RNA sequence: UUACCGAUACCAAGCCAUAAAAAGAAGAAAAAAUUUUUUUUUAGAAUCUUUUUAUGAGUAGAAAAUCGUGGGGU
RNA sequence: AUUUUAAAAUUAUUUGAAUUUUUCUUCUUAUAAUUUAAGUUGUUUCUAUACAGUACUUUCUUAACCCACUCGUCUUGAAACACGGACCAAGGAGUCUAGCAAAUGUGCAAGUGUAUAUGAUUCUUUAAACAUUUUACGCAUAAUUAAUGUAAUAUGUCUAUUGUAGAUUUGUGCCCCACUUUGCAUACAAUACCGGUAAGCAA
RNA sequence: UAAAGCUAAAUAUAUGUAGGAGACCGAUAGCAAACAAGUACCGUGAGGGAAAGAUGAAAUAGUACUCAGGAAUGAGCAAUUAAAUAGUACCUGAAAUCGUUAAGAUGGAACGGAUUAAGAGAGAAAACAAGUAAAGAGGGGAAU
């Protein structure tokens, strides 16, 4: 429970890290294969091509 | 034997792979490489290329410049492969939809308060796979102080390069070669 | 969110307590997950990368059936019925792996 | 000859240290990562386990 | 000269020896590229100690596999054969040099009942 | 997003607790490794 | 870090990458800035033009505290104060903020940038630029001198 | 005037590596016995996988990938 | 495991036509096959009806044909009648610190770095980790001048200097191209404005 | 507010002594010195200045006895030890160099590269026979 207090939620004077903000991610959701299998980008993908 | 340039091998220049071992950035690079391959989109190709660039070639874009560039398209979204930094000189912001690598906390709060929103590149791929209504932007790549020392050497005629000096007082590289009274100038 | 199967693969493809290289015969790399049916170091076979997986492994001289939160560890017909009841080609591979394990003392 | 004025220590950015600690807690919170690090946790109920 | 056994082609045998290692005891036969200035071997003079080069590399389809057409895997435990249960046909096993007789017997037993071949099967007996 | 609290006797579950938001930070194995290599240098004794 | 050093990859290369003809000797051109004006003159003139000679008059003891004077341009005055109060001041036309930049740590107000039109603002500072004052009173504000 | 011999050059083919390219994030095949068994395999690691073409001297010098040694954490 | 396909050719039927007038004449209509397509397949022996030999694989030692000068180094040029080296083992040489820059990775961002120091039921480890009652300092945020100093469009306007190219975007002729729309980075110029200096005026 | 004076703390400590530690060195290293080391030894003198650790668990197991030798030693059917090819120079025991035996070569160098051939050592992990029936030795798993 004290983890939230330490890291910014429900802060108190002598416990919370002063003026510290939790790091924010570069990506919102790292499930890139789910986003690839989403129908919106599936419709955008071109037909599969062939190698040499 | 054969008379070929470079012994016959095509030589490319620039980055070939991501250097950063950031797992999220590696996932993002994988996703956009797939997008650039599978779609014809030069948009996706450019984003994949720019995600690979060094730090100096994804410079920050200020909020004022972002809004100025997005002034004539209020309905489209702005895609920046660098970071978005707050600009205190800007008085007011207006409803910006911006996808970027990272947002500074002040810039993020200002955008959210203005009512627009901040997007990551995975969300950008999810919602605009081919970049419809998406304006690619980049900050000033040649504005950094290191570039001010580049080009013609300081000492060449009409050279704008800053010299490397400990300090810039009257007694630091200001006498002979920088004014007519002492030999020559520049 | 914060984690994903792809992100877990990114974190675990190199640094792992289950990866065994083949230093002498240079070409082999095995992943010895508890949930790795075929011991390939591959995200499509990795036990800690897959969301759902099943396998059979001998433990303390006993062949056990494991299913992937979600961890069961049950003890040929019984193997088939367990597979059918906890099933999500891979089934046949699992059956043949069990039949090969059953010959071990 | 080895000297005592070698750069023995390093100055680490406070923000980077806090980021590393937060990331380590987050990593401890996911089951697959603990198993990969080498703890035999196949029999515990959940990896962010907390006790009274 | 090349030797060809089935699909296996060994493009060269009789491993390269260090230049002048035949007539100097302080020069070991382990290959070292002659840096030199006028070094005969470095300049590729006729009839002296040819240097290794990437052209001798083996076909990568049959590169690391033994004369039994299997890749060798060195084990020091009974617990290090679980990967081989699924690769019994293209991996042979070799027991580590510093494994005692008891563990060796256990490993041979497990390999046989796993029908995995053992390279140094009759060591220490 | 909650985690169950277990009694010291492991066969029972007591009231649950919401998982702190710090568990949602990026995992960043590279960052952890580099920071660790810098930090573990500070306890060294000179020779 | 010592295993990433470039000298390691020249371990068996005789000259250690320093040349077989020119060699690596000890100060073959002199020590420090020795050859300026004589044989390093091209380097000095090409990269450090005004190095030699002296210009200007001496200031025998300086006491930088006397002339210490941080500056702020007028385009950051509104950004000095928080966003909610900026909104309130812009909304209400009967009142204006008076900002003491000295408390924030600035002694002189400079005139670069654009102030918001028809938004009065009073500024207290030790020094003012002429253009800074002109813009301050152009937007309907006032400059106040303080010490 | 012919024929012939004659290179690490040239031509065809194979293989190694380098460079570039085309492309890619799920299902049964065969054989041997006698409908039933047996034997192999049944792949999906993005600095990855498959395929294609061209190319390969090298001192001084530069870089990458590898191979080892003492010690530390895991 | 969704191009060893398709076609191309050939064979056997079949339709029509052409024509060099036919037992390899050509062009298609349909069917079924085959390979000359769509990079070697088959048969028979032997090894051998063995468990390591007189065979097979391999190491070594000897020959034989052809070739082969002493290595390192300085040097235009070394096998040199140039120097060092009788032999072997072990040791043996671009490192450490300061300071600067570039490159790249990382964190934050007009801020960044909590310096010295303090506190804290931390005190084997711990000489490290953790923390810092709402303008310390460094660098950056503004330049220019010897300097008194002065200091960046300018309140018509929360439009944010102007061109020529230019990424991306918008529509018209969800995937080719020419017109539209927008105009990143950057390059080349032009403009203003700041400091200094000239010149003109100058209470 | 000079030409008189005293004054603790915060500060420094390649010295001496005593504690505690280390991503340090591991007997040509680390102090010169792990030892009888500033010792032996050298120089008239000021000074210079080494080399040198390890049997074994236990010598409260340090080689008894016999034979041959003047003796040193050697040998044993004799003897401690787990071990004496651990015998005091004693852990391991490399190379240079030398001895014994065997095989081979040998007309003013020797070695070598490339290709084979003849010999001589080794070798079965692809370098044949999976399965089936019987009997003999075993090991497991499931089934109440």
């Amino acid at each position: 429970k004290k983890l939230d207090v330490i890291y910014g939620k429900i802060h108190e004077k002598k416990v919370t890290k002063k003026n510290y903000i939790l790091p924010k991610s570069i990506v919102h959701n790292p499930d890139i294969y789910r986003i690839i299998h989403s129908d919106k980008v599936q419709a955008s993908l071109l037909a599969k091509k062939k190698p040499c | 034997g054969i008379a070929l340039k470079n012994v016959g091998r095509i030589k490319k220049h620039g980055r070939k792979h991501l250097v950063s071992k950031n797992p999220y950035l590696r996932l993002l690079v994988k996703l956009y490489n797939f997008l650039a391959r599978r779609t014809n989109a030069n948009f996706n190709k450019i984003i994949a290329k720019r995600l690979i660039m060094p730090k100096r070639y994804r410079p920050p874009l200020s909020l004022s410049k972002l809004q100025y560039h997005m002034a004539n398209h209020p309905n489209d979204i702005a895609v920046v492969v660098g970071s978005i930094t707050d600009d205190k000189r800007l008085f007011s912001l207006k409803q910006l939809k911006v996808c970027a690598l990272r947002f500074t906390e002040t810039a993020r709060k200002r955008i959210e308060d203005a009512g627009g929103e901040c997007l990551t590149f995975d969300q950008l791929a999810l919602k605009y796979p081919t970049g419809k209504k998406c304006v690619l932007l980049r900050g000033p790549t040649k504005a950094r102080t290191a570039e001010k020392h580049f080009g013609k050497a300081p000492g060449k005629p009409k050279s704008k390069a800053r010299p490397y000096v400990r300090s810039k007082g009257r007694k630091f590289e200001k006498a002979r070669g920088r004014r007519k009274s002492r030999a020559y100038k520049k | 969110s914060n984690v994903s199967n792809a992100l877990v693969w990114e974190l675990t493809r190199k640094s792992n307590c289950f990866i065994k290289k083949n230093k002498a015969g240079k070409k082999g790399v095995f992943l010895c997950d508890p949930l790795n049916v075929n011991y390939k170091n591959t995200p499509s076979s990795s036990g800690l990368v897959k969301s759902n997986s099943t396998n059979v492994t001998l433990k303390d001289g006993k062949v056990v059936f494991s299913v992937k939160v979600v961890n069961q560890h049950f003890k040929m017909k019984n193997v088939e019925k367990l597979l059918q009841q906890h099933g999500s080609k891979n089934k046949e591979k699992l059956l043949k792996k069990y039949k090969r394990l059953s010959k071990l003392y | 000859p080895t000297k005592i004025w070698r750069r023995w220590g390093r100055k680490v950015n406070l923000k980077e240290k806090r980021y590393a600690v937060c990331s380590s807690i987050a990593a401890s919170g996911v089951t697959s990562l603990v198993l990969a690090r080498g703890h035999r946790i196949s029999h515990l109920k959940e990896v962010p386990l907390v006790v009274s | 000269a090349v030797k060809k056994v089935g699909k296996i082609i060994k493009k060269r045998t009789k491993k390269f020896t260090r230049f002048q290692s035949n007539r100097f005891m302080r020069v070991k036969p382990a290959w070292r590229k002659p840096r030199g200035i006028d070094c005969r071997v470095r300049r590729r003079y006729k009839g002296t100690n040819l240097m290794p080069s990437i052209g001798y590399g083996s076909n990568k389809k049959t590169k690391f596999l033994l004369p039994n057409n299997k890749y060798k895997y060195v084990v020091k435990n009974v617990k290090e054969m679980e990967p081989l249960i699924m690769n019994h046909t293209k991996y042979c096993v070799q027991i580590a040099h510093n494994v005692s007789s008891k563990k060796r017997k256990q490993i041979i037993e497990r390999a046989k009942q796993m029908n995995v071949s053992v390279i140094n099967a009759k060591a220490r007996l | 997003p909650v985690a169950n609290v277990y009694s010291t006797n492991g066969k029972n579950v007591v009231g649950e607790v919401e998982i702190p938001v710090v568990f949602q930070t990026p995992i960043r194995n590279d960052l952890i490794q580099s920071v660790y290599t810098n930090m573990s240098k500070n306890r060294r004794h000179p020779y | 870090a010592t295993r990433f050093k470039k000298n390691r990859k020249k371990r068996g290369h005789v000259s250690a990458g320093h040349g077989r003809v020119g060699k690596h000797r000890k100060h073959p051109g002199g020590r420090g800035k020795a050859g300026g004006l004589h044989h390093m003159r091209i380097n000095f003139d090409k990269y450090h033009p005004g190095y030699f000679g002296k210009v200007g008059m001496r200031h025998l003891n300086l006491l930088k505290n006397r002339t210490y004077c941080p500056t702020i341009n007028v385009d950051k005055l509104w950004g000095l104060l928080p966003e909610e109060k900026k909104k309130e001041f812009s909304e209400n036309k009967d009142i204006a903020p008076v900002i003491d930049v000295t408390r924030k740590g600035y002694f002189k107000v400079l005139g670069n940038g654009k102030l918001k039109h028809n938004q009065p603002i009073v500024v207290k500072a030790r020094y003012f630029s002429s253009v800074a004052e002109k813009k301050i009173k152009a937007v309907g504000g006032q400059c106040i001198l303080v010490a």
